[PDB]
């Protein structure tokens, strides 16, 4: 159990104002090859995380130049330059140094003025319903597939990661016993069984795909809405 | 502009039947694509100027046995293309192949020309860049597993090290994820040995092969490197060898 924690944006961001979300954790993110594992997302308020600095400073592809990575290793840093609004939205950090992955509370912001997943699920308590993560791409073999469970109006939670490839599984040690995950190859399609429904349960989930070679999570799934 | 070794592999989807290297499918043949037998020698010559350049400022514009093997391995190739030999047809080197018919001719004997008028010219195109196709790819192949060995193991070595007494193998992402980036590179490295031994076979065997110092796709790399070891090499391509134990198993 490693401490993550973010600050929160007192005041609504102007557009064009820089601004920097700082992130903190509880055990030096080094590693023995002498590289800080970290990442930093941003949800958009209605849509999928997507990944924007990875590794510390080094940049994500396909986002802005203008976000920058920095940090002393427990101490990091984002940096919104001329801040657009398309960015509104939530911030997390993940760090790597051991299981479980950590995504922290996250930092809000304000404006001042793919991965095929199964459709929603409801049912009652005490229940099971599996629900799939299709990858079209060929590298769902090759990839990790990871899940993370989003519940209304809180932060990320860690389930686990399963390789389609030699069939190996990582499991939160939260969720040990109310995961199931598997993976099907033919048809490239990823599983979570979750086991017998407690009312804390309901929440949205979704699927990252991690490439085996950089290892950020870059593709994310529509999402499951779970209902007790 | 011959992009550095080893930021292309070999590819085994064009053509199943062998896999072709990322040296071949830059060759420069552009002027090929452009008596006629003096005719001919002088197009070639160019392709053969610029191509043995390139790899020389590929090689840092140092003298040293890779670069040997980028002019040997090369200079080998056209001949492939000249007598209608070559393996690695795709794209524009159909072109050439069909250039050439007309130049030497279609005719049943006309195979033969093409390997006595490269036979001549070989010396002299040799100079303007300063045995069958398979058997040239097995030792650059081979020169290949060497030196991509030891970055991927050592690669492996920093995310996965230290009893931190089990190993870091478990427990720690970093190396479970290390340790499926090495799985891709012996896997790809097995897939192709299997798909290019075959083609070393298939030759060998269908074709008469006068060279017995070589019967196996083992005995290629015996000859071209010194401290190979038929056993280890086993091991190693199956994921067995006394490093992937070491590093990759949790128990």
């Amino acid at each position: 159990d490693i401490v993550i924690t973010q600050d929160e944006l007192s005041n609504p961001v102007t557009s064009g104002e820089s601004v920097s979300i700082s992130c903190r954790s509880s055990k030096s993110l080094l590693y023995q090859d002498g590289k800080t594992y970290l990442n930093w997302f941003l949800q958009r308020p209605g849509q999928s995380p997507q990944l924007l600095i990875y590794l510390m400073s080094t940049r994500a592809s396909g986002v802005s130049d203008r976000f920058s990575g920095s940090g002393s290793g427990t101490d990091f840093t984002l940096e919104i330059s001329r801040v657009e609004a398309e960015d509104v939205g939530v911030y997390y950090c993940q760090q790597l140094v051991e299981y479980p992955l950590t995504f922290g509370a996250g930092t809000k912001l304000e404006l001042k003025r793919q991965l095929q997943q199964s459709g929603p699920e409801l049912v009652k308590p005490g229940a099971s319903v599996k629900i799939s993560c299709k990858a079209s791409g060929y590298a769902f073999i090759s990839s990790w597939m990871n899940w993370v469970k989003q519940r209304p109006g809180k932060g990320l939670e860690w389930i686990g990661r399963i390789y389609p490839g030699d069939g190996d599984t990582h499991y939160n040690g939260k969720f040990k016993g109310k995961a199931t995950l598997t993976a099907d190859k033919s048809s490239s399609t990823a599983y979570m069984q979750l086991s017998s429904l407690t009312s804390e349960d309901s929440a949205v989930y979704f699927c990252a795909r991690e490439e085996t070679a950089t290892g950020g999570f870059d593709y994310w799934g529509q999402g499951t809405t779970l209902t007790v | 502009y011959k992009r550095k070794r080893r930021e292309r592999d070999w590819d085994c989807n064009t053509k199943k039947d062998v896999c072709i290297p990322d040296r071949r499918y830059q060759l420069c043949m552009k002027e090929l694509t452009n008596f006629r037998k003096l005719y001919l020698k002088r197009k070639l010559i160019y392709d053969a100027a610029v191509e043995g350049d390139l790899l020389l400022k590929l090689n840092n514009y140092r003298y040293n046995k890779d670069f040997c093997k980028d002019i040997r391995w090369s200079l080998g190739d056209f001949g492939d293309i000249i007598m209608g030999t070559d393996m690695e047809g795709i794209g524009y080197s159909k072109v050439v192949e069909n250039n050439l018919r007309s130049i030497f001719g279609t005719d049943e004997k006309a195979q033969q020309r093409r390997k006595q008028w490269w036979n001549e010219s070989k010396a002299q195109i040799w100079t303007a860049m300063m045995e069958p196709q398979i058997y040239r790819w097995i030792r650059e192949w081979g020169r290949d597993y060497v030196s991509e060995l030891p970055t991927e193991v050592q690669k492996l070595k920093e995310k996965c090290d230290g009893k931190i007494t089990d190993k870091k193998v478990c427990k720690v992402p970093p190396c479970q994820n290390a340790c499926k980036s090495y799985d891709q590179w012996i896997t790809r490295k097995k897939n192709q040995w299997d798909v290019l031994s075959n083609k070393f076979i298939s030759v060998k065997n269908a074709e008469k092969v006068q060279t017995a110092g070589i019967v196996t796709p083992y005995d290629i790399l015996k000859q071209e490197l010194d401290e190979f070891n038929e056993v280890a090499f086993e091991n190693e391509i199956n994921k067995r060898d006394g490093a992937y134990i070491e590093l990759c198993v949790c128990s």
